[PDB]
């Protein structure tokens, strides 16, 4: 996070390079975020 | 004299009192050919007579606007020829006659 | 116990909101 | 408690499984069959029976307004245990 | 200004219904029977016109209920039986009319429960 | 009360006429619009770095459906069929029967997610909070068939998203 | 003939002597609310839901059981009768269980429909409700007596129509219960009809349990072939 | 009447009733009935032959001048001999008022087109013809406006099925979009939501 | 009695006249329709289809119904003249994608319960 | 003179041209006719509420408000004051959304295309407001026939105020780009002129009236929720051309900001739906503790509420004009008839007259100035 | 915004207004995404006594429309549907834009 950025750009995620079974160095998608971090990242809460 | 009545397509009428008087006189003449017992004739007679009285009793045009309660004497004139045309159409129609026919038994029954 | 708590404007209201047209004249004859 | 059909298909908690001659199994070739592993009947069978010393006990499912509508259960029949119609939890008076 | 022609009204050629949905369907005109699970009678006031049930089969995917007739859910409401018959006739449907069933008046007496000599005497209340 | 938007009268003195002529000949308003666009170039863009950054949402957000269950592990749905009665799009199909222990449970619970209009009526008709419309919105599909959810898919959705679904319900349930 | 003239909401109607107020209202076209009254059963007068106001009378009368008198004006939509209906539904719903989603009689309940039409829209009952133990009277009728409203319709049906005197009321006060007092099965060739006459979900069909909701089902009027009665 | 009940306006009810008197008196040849609802809506029921005359009078009279045509529609009641109910909604900016004019017709009796009185009605009337099959005489250009070209039937009639009779798909054999009889993977579920125990006694009908 | 209000005609003779005029216009149009829309049918087939459509409504014995069908056919003709339809709309009249529904009792009995 | 067919919102347009001048213009609609009105007759009133979101899909809560007002008029109930204030606040927000969309897509079709992005940033912010209140970005289904579905979350009013105190400068930037530009003037000035009498006769409403000088606004003449209480000005044009309608719409954005300020300041406390559990559902806690509340929740969500028999025509001053509904109720829980009056229908009908003696490139400007969305036109 | 002084001065000159005063991007001035619980007061009908539904039943007070001039069964001044509408005032905040 970086609170000095404007709303929307103040939180971000760097995806892993290997999730369950595929190489994810390039093929990243937003469905890879688990539900708790999904709730934190989409700004539904302030509590990670 | 004012300009730009504000309604697009509605021109400014100089000397409106004379035009109003002529139009109301034509309205009364067309009304005279309606049967005396017709409600349309008597109501329009009363309204037009009142309007002629107001226009003849007031020389100022703005005060005439507040008195006539229609605003923008130009559209008062507009309604005048509208009423004249309606009077001619109504004389041709003859709608004071009794009802053409009653509706069926349950034509206006709601619900079902 | 607890009292009513819902979305309400703050005491004294909100500050004024500009709505008038504002197109300043740069200025040169 | 997921089981397995004689043909090899998993058996859902509803007991559904295509029989041997059914062509519809072709839909699962080169793919998978969506089956929930957590069977609610087994999971509720593992819950303990509560012991409350009253003839009537109320259940809302826990959580208050986050549960189910409140219901009241009679515990006068000693042969069995009172089961909540919504939550499935079981209650009992302290016999002996 | 009036034709004064005499012929029964038949609008089948104007409604746009397919041919086989006119000469093959059999409509039923009836006052729906009161639901036996409830004692209210407000649903047995009007006349309903409905159609004959056609085949419903199983969808191979999702196992839903598939149909091939468009008139499976068409129910029409009429004030009188004559109105319904007139509508069905002018629309060219063969119909079956059932006469309205009314519960006959009954003689209820609370005092009959406590009878001196009749069998209407109730054992408990 | 009313205002006039275009009832202005241009001044006809020589200075005003010269101003209008200079505007016509030297394109002053065109240069001023150029300046507006130029100023707008030098300010920070509003673009976010999707998929590494997400658009803000709410606890009230409607997304992929789910079937919840109690803490014990028993499913909440009791086949009351109010969600199916209230569905504006008739996307829910339900079939029920007594379970092996006499419990009132569904044997079929299908949602056609190509008929659903994501109105949330189903989750606000449910008395036991069984059907919810959860936070997930990234579930695009390569075939029409995978968007016809059955009971197993919805139960898996619930068990997958339960943490955040319960957190959102906790955040929002006092408004209902 | 021997008809007598009565008024319903100020409208005149000719009725035979001995006709009750409920039937007189029926002739005009109104259905008085009811729970314990059935046409084909004897008169009970228990639920007090049919209480209606007679003009110039200080007391409401049970329209199901009171024979109508010459010259009466039955005020069916008066304030007093409406208030009586509201109070009676309050008492009926006080101890009733919150079982509507799991009850097989969800969309076809006279208690629910009459609460929506003639009762109030909220409760002021701040106590705890009661629960009574369920009985077993066979494999055909499922029995959940916590939903019973003690209309005694089943008791009258069994006593009079089925000819079987198994059902009754045991106990007194709020602790009275409908049943057999023993582990007994209620077997008769007409046993299932008590499922239909019960206005609430206390007696429901056991094979039909949980399978459908009334608004879903399509109705087809047909004939029996199980015997020659048709 | 505490805060949950809509407030009532007696003044507007009286004014609308008086104007209903006025319109009734002026045109006895066509007007059949006048009604003012509890929420202050005034509607006048007239004979079909008076459509041009009644509409022209409302628009041009110094006391009416209902110069705006808000809407024109139809209602299908199959139980009536005159099946279709044509409704005109008119607005007067001068007196800040609204009026409704109702008329009846059936499948084979045309209605006089009021495009001469209101230019607004033109498309409106087309829609009615498209949706119910009501013919309007002397219409400048009457044809379908909303349904597909070649569509047979009038969808808004009460006896038209909800999903119609035909549906479209693509056929690779003929390499074009074709129309075939409708078959549904899941049939529409018809719900019997109406309950017994009438809700509003004030609308109870006589038992005949 | 049974007095009814005319649409266009006073009796069946004028209705027949209008039907003949409409058939004249349709017969004139069929060649231009076949050529312009690039149909794969023959002008003979199009004219036979027009004849079949006109024959479908041969049993009508009411001038109001007849001239209402005439108005509908004129609407369809105006659609085809101004090329408001497409090939698909025109091609539908021929049901080339529909399996032949049998008529004999034995065939129907085998396929299903639909009479 | 040749015939052109500009086919595929989605619009088909057949025009006879002599040179560049437009001799005849004929729009063919029905490409988005789904049959909303017939489908409504098979749904209850609650089930039929979401169709109005889809009717005019740039101003959603305005359609919701019109439908709710009609159903409330037939039900003889009234919403609580706070519900009315919320309705008017979100109606003004929706008016801002619609006017941004209309003006910027008009400019885009003309060819400007920069204010489109500049103001869709603000549109995204307003969608966030919609989402916070209802969980849906555009089809909120928030305004119900008894009030509003849910109360505002505890931080919504602050964010609405923060958004609304900078929007005037965004309008100012739009005006800098468009108002005085000579190319914009020559594209819009003296194009699509309509006279007051022809505007009245043709059934026009909304800005199309006021662009010709007619002093009419349903928020001023026939106020419906809390409109009489809030003060604002009604912009009136003078020439009846596209430029005057542009100026009217921009000034309407400014007056909407004014009303939004007033609504933010004068929000009252209380409940959000009518306290009548036979029309509006009870709270979840009441439903899970009370027998009457559970019965009423069950019946309201399965069968719905019965509406007394009657027919009404309810109209509102939606951003595109007078949006009305003619609702006919037979006494059951499903509407017997629901006719929808959309101003786009009348405006597109008048397009043929308004595009007389103009170039082919002016038909685009006239269609843009009518503010035509074909969901409401076709229904 | 993290804009240098020179760029800020240039953009304010090119635009013609003060831009940092009214920025387009949302920063820490907005409300928190985690909020305290509400209390949400109850409506007027939540009384315990004097609250019979027959006194607050809006639907049951609706009546069928009153029939006037059923054709099936005095000076007489002319009347209008409503008094003529008053002229609007000219907006003494900016009568002219
Ligand atoms: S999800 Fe809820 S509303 Fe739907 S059937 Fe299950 S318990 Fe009933
Ligand atoms: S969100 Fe709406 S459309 Fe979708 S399943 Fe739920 S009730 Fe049906
Ligand atoms: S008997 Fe009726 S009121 Fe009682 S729980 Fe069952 S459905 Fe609800
Ligand atoms: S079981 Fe049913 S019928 Fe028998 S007394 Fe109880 S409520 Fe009445
Ligand atoms: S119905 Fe009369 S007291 Fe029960
Ligand atoms: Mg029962
Ligand atoms: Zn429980």
């Amino acid at each position: 996070e970086d609170n000095k950025q404007f709303f929307g750009r103040h939180r971000w995620v760097i995806y892993t390079t290997e999730m369950n079974g595929r190489d994810t160095f390039w093929d990243v998608d937003g469905s890879m975020v688990p539900p708790e971090w999904h709730r934190w990242l989409h700004c539904m809460t302030d509590d990670p | 004299l004012k300009k730009t009545t504000g309604l697009v397509g509605l021109a400014v009428c100089e000397t409106p009192h004379e035009r109003l008087k002529i139009l109301y006189t034509k309205i009364l003449d067309v009304l005279g050919q309606i049967p005396k017992n017709a409600a349309y004739r008597k109501y329009t007679e009363q309204i037009t007579n009142e309007k002629l009285g107001m226009v003849k009793a007031e020389p100022d045009v703005k005060k005439l606007e507040e008195q006539l309660q229609g605003g923008q004497i130009e559209e008062v004139i507009l309604q005048a020829e509208n009423e004249l045309s309606l009077a001619r159409k109504m004389l041709r129609w003859k709608p004071w006659e009794p009802l053409v026919e009653e509706p069926p038994a349950n034509q206006w029954k709601w619900p079902i | 116990a607890s009292k009513v708590k819902q979305d309400m404007p703050p005491p004294g209201g909100y500050g004024p909101i500009d709505y008038k047209r504002n197109l300043p004249r740069r200025g040169l004859s | 408690g997921v089981r397995t059909s004689p043909t090899g298909e998993k058996v859902t908690h509803t007991g559904q499984a295509y029989d041997d001659g059914d062509y519809r199994r072709v839909r699962f070739s080169d793919r998978q069959k969506e089956v929930n592993e957590n069977f609610a009947i087994d999971l509720i069978a593992e819950q303990p029976v509560s012991e409350v010393g009253s003839r009537v006990i109320s259940c809302d499912g826990g959580g208050g307004a986050l549960g189910h509508p409140r219901v009241y259960i009679n515990l006068d029949k000693e042969t069995k245990t009172g089961t909540c119609g919504y939550c499935g939890l079981q209650f009992r008076q302290p016999h002996h | 200004q009036l034709i004064a022609v005499d012929e029964k009204l038949d609008i089948t050629t104007l409604t746009g219904v397919p041919e086989e949905h006119i000469k093959t369907r059999k409509v039923r005109i009836f006052v729906p029977a009161r639901n036996n699970m409830q004692s209210g009678v407000n649903n047995t006031k009007k006349w309903k016109m409905e159609f004959d049930t056609r085949e419903r089969w199983e969808n191979p995917l999702m196992g839903w209920s598939s149909t091939a007739d468009p008139l499976s859910n068409l129910v029409l409401t009429f004030s009188t039986k004559e109105d319904a018959v007139a509508f069905a006739e002018k629309n060219g449907w063969s119909f079956d009319v059932e006469e309205r069933k009314v519960p006959k008046p009954k003689s209820k007496s609370y005092g009959a429960n406590f009878s001196w000599n009749k069998r209407t005497r109730v054992s408990t209340k | 009360t009313y205002k006039f938007v275009n009832m202005r009268e241009p001044s006809m003195d020589m200075k005003s006429v010269t101003d209008r002529a200079a505007q016509t000949l030297l394109w002053t308003e065109l240069v001023r619009g150029l300046g507006m666009t130029l100023s707008y170039l030098f300010r920070e863009p509003a673009t976010i770095n999707y998929p590494f950054e997400k658009g803000p949402l709410s606890p009230r957000f409607r997304g992929e459906h789910a079937l919840r269950r109690y803490p014990s592990g028993e499913e909440r749905c009791i086949a009351c069929k109010l969600c199916e009665a209230v569905c504006p799009a008739q996307a829910i199909t339900i079939e029920a029967e007594p379970r092996a222990d006499g419990s009132r449970r569904t044997t079929r619970y299908d949602i056609d997610m190509t008929k659903c209009i994501y109105c949330g009526f189903c989750q606000e008709a449910c008395p036991v909070d069984a059907i919810v419309e959860g936070p997930n919105f990234e579930f695009s599909t390569e075939t029409h068939e995978e968007l016809l959810y059955n009971k197993e898919k919805l139960l898996n959705n619930g068990d997958k998203w339960e943490a955040e679904i319960a957190a959102n319900i906790q955040a929002d349930y006092l408004y209902r | 003939s021997n008809l007598i003239e009565v008024f319903v909401d100020g409208q005149s109607v000719m009725v035979e002597p001995g006709t009750t107020v409920l039937q007189a209202c029926e002739k005009v076209g109104m259905q008085i609310p009811r729970f314990c009254y059935h046409e084909r059963l004897s008169v009970a007068g228990n639920c007090r839901m049919c209480l209606v106001e007679i003009e110039k009378a200080p007391k409401v009368v049970a329209a199901c059981a009171m024979p109508v008198m010459k010259g009466w004006n039955i005020l069916t939509n008066s304030e007093k009768s409406k208030k009586a209906r509201e109070g009676v539904m309050e008492f009926l719903l006080a101890n009733h269980p919150l079982d509507c989603p799991i009850c097989d009689q969800g969309g076809e309940c006279d208690l629910q429909d009459q609460s929506m039409m003639f009762g109030s829209d909220r409760s002021r009952f701040l106590e705890g409700k009661r629960a009574v133990e369920d009985k077993n009277i066979g494999p055909l009728v499922k029995t959940i007596m916590t939903r019973c409203i003690q209309c005694t319709r089943c008791i009258r049906f069994a006593s009079e129509i089925a000819g079987v005197d198994d059902l009754g009321t045991t106990g007194r006060g709020n602790d009275m219960q409908v049943g057999t007092y023993i582990e007994k099965m209620f077997m008769s060739e007409l046993s299932g009809n008590i499922i239909d006459i019960c206005p609430v979900g206390a007696l429901t069909s056991k094979p039909y349990a949980f399978t459908a909701r009334p608004w879903e089902t399509r109705k087809t009027e047909s004939i029996d072939v199980m015997d020659a009665v048709g | 009447t505490r805060p949950t009940i809509r407030p009532r306006n007696d003044v507007v009810h009286k004014q609308l009733s008086a104007f209903g008197q006025y319109v009734a008196e002026i045109l006895p040849k066509y007007v059949q009935q006048v009604q003012v609802s509890c929420f202050n809506e005034l509607e006048i029921f007239i004979h079909p032959d008076g459509v041009i005359p009644v509409l022209t009078f409302l628009r041009d009279h110094t006391n009416a001048q209902f110069k705006s045509l808000a809407d024109l529609t139809a209602v299908d009641v199959p139980t009536r001999q005159n099946r279709f109910e044509i409704v005109y909604n008119l607005l007067s900016l001068r007196f800040n008022s609204r009026i409704r004019v109702k008329t009846y017709t059936d499948e084979l009796t045309p209605i006089e087109s009021s495009v001469t009185v209101y230019k607004a009605a033109n498309w409106y009337e087309r829609e009615i013809w498209d949706m119910f099959g009501v013919f309007f005489a002397n219409h400048p250009d009457l044809r379908r406006i909303l349904t597909d070209y070649g569509f047979e039937g009038h969808p808004f009639r009460k006896d038209f099925p909800l999903s119609g009779y035909v549906e479209l798909r693509y056929d690779d054999e003929v390499k074009r979009v074709v129309a075939e009889p409708v078959e549904l993977a899941q049939e529409f579920r018809k719900f019997d939501l109406n309950s017994p125990w009438e809700a509003f006694p004030a609308y109870r009908q006589p038992p005949e | 009695g049974t007095s009814v209000k005319p649409i266009f005609s006073r009796d069946m003779n004028e209705a027949k006249r209008r039907v003949r005029e409409l058939y004249r216009a349709w017969y004139r149009e069929v060649p231009n329709t076949v050529h312009l829309f690039q149909l794969d049918i023959s002008v003979k087939q199009g004219r036979d289809k027009v004849r079949e459509m006109f024959m479908k409504n041969a049993h009508v014995t009411d001038p109001r119904v007849v001239d209402l069908l005439v108005i509908k056919g004129k609407m369809e003709l105006e659609e085809t003249i101004n090329v408001w339809k497409q090939r698909t709309h025109i091609m539908r009249f021929f049901h080339e994608t529909e399996a032949p529904r049998p008529t004999d009792f034995l065939s129907k009995f085998y396929v299903g319960h639909d009479p | 003179n040749l015939t052109l067919n500009f086919g595929p919102g989605v619009l088909r347009l057949v025009m006879e041209l002599s040179g560049e001048m437009v001799r005849k213009c004929d729009p063919h609609i029905g490409l988005l006719h789904r049959g909303t009105e017939k489908l409504i007759e098979y749904k209850t009133y609650l089930q039929a509420l979401p169709y109005f979101d889809r009717l005019d899909y740039v101003s959603m809560m305005c359609n919701e408000q019109a439908y709710s007002l009609a159903v409330e008029k037939l039900l003889n109930i009234q919403p609580p004051p706070r519900a009315q204030w919320i309705r008017v606040l979100f109606g003004e927000i929706t008016r801002l959304l619609n006017h941004i969309m209309a003006v910027t897509t008009h400019a885009l079709d003309i060819g400007a295309m920069t204010p489109f992005f500049w103001m869709f940033e603000e549109r995204e912010k307003m969608f966030e407001f919609y989402e916070r209140v209802s969980g849906a970005r555009m089809h909120a289904a928030y305004i119900r026939p008894g009030g509003v579905h849910q109360d505002l979350p505890l931080g919504l009013l602050d964010d609405i105020y923060e958004f609304s105190k900078n929007f005037s400068f965004r309008i100012d930037e739009l005006e800098e780009m468009l108002t005085n530009n000579r190319i914009w003037r020559n594209r819009t000035v003296d194009i699509g002129v309509v006279t007051a009498e022809d505007a009245l006769n043709y059934g026009f409403s909304g800005v199309m009236l006021r662009g010709s000088g007619i002093q009419w606004d349903l928020r001023k003449t026939q106020p419906y929720d809390v409109y009489d209480q809030v003060e604002f000005d009604v912009p009136i044009g003078s020439r009846g051309d596209c430029y005057d309608r542009y100026l009217c719409r921009v000034e309407e954005m400014r007056q909407s900001l004014r009303i939004i300020s007033q609504c933010l300041n004068k929000m009252p406390p209380g409940e959000i739906k009518v306290d009548d559990a036979k029309v509006s559902p009870p709270k979840r806690a009441e439903m899970k503790t009370s027998m009457e509340s559970l019965i009423h929740h069950f019946k309201l969500y399965t069968e719905g509420y019965q509406v007394p028999p009657g027919a009404t025509y309810t109209a509102i001053e939606a951003p595109k004009g007078e949006f009305g509904v003619y609702l006919v109720s037979d006494g059951s829980s499903r509407p017997y008839r629901c006719k929808i009056k959309a101003p786009g229908f009348a405006h597109l009908a008048g397009l043929d007259k308004m595009s007389k003696g103009h170039m082919l490139a002016d038909v685009v400007a006239i269609i843009g100035t009518q503010d035509i969305v074909f969901g409401e036109v076709d229904r | 915004a993290s804009a240098t002084r020179v760029i800020q001065l240039l953009r304010n000159w090119a635009s013609g207004r003060d831009l940092q005063a009214k920025l387009q991007l949302r920063y820490q001035e907005i409300s928190k995404r985690t909020q305290p619980p509400p209390k949400l007061p109850v409506g007027p009908s939540h009384k315990l006594s004097n609250n019979y539904y027959c006194t607050r039943d809006g639907r049951r007070e609706a009546m069928p429309p009153s029939i006037v001039m059923s054709s099936q069964k005095t000076e007489k001044k002319a009347v209008t549907p409503a008094p003529p509408i008053k002229r609007w005032e000219l907006s003494k905040d900016q009568p002219y834009l």
